[PDB]
């Protein structure tokens, strides 16, 4: 459908998640006038890529709590917390 | 603005 929402659980690594980000509140949006975080870049055969993580994705949720309204550097701070996991839920367009 | 992107 228009938007597929899945919830993506990616097994942490030592060099991290193998993602970027852009976009927040403020920020120049990752598309249209949407200022939400999106997936940006996917490492190949990285922890995001096994979990199932594509470029584009909005992400909606962290573990649990909502990004709804979040400023870039919120996004950033949580995706590298001490967890050996990170759970979210994003929108892919189909 | 700014355009940003984080790898994470």
């Amino acid at each position: 459908i228009e938007e597929e929402e899945l919830t993506l659980t990616i097994l942490r690594q030592t060099g991290g998640l193998g993602i970027s980000i852009a976009g927040g509140k403020g920020s120049t949006p990752y598309k249209g006038d949407d200022e939400g975080i999106f997936i940006s870049r996917v490492s190949e055969e990285g922890p995001a890529a096994r979990a199932g993580v594509r470029v584009g994705d909005k992400l909606l949720e962290v573990n649990g709590v909502a990004l709804q309204g979040a400023e870039h550097h919120e996004a950033v701070e949580a995706l590298r917390g001490a967890g050996t996991a990170v759970q979210m839920r994003v929108w892919r367009e189909r | 603005g700014s355009y940003l992107v984080t790898s994470v």
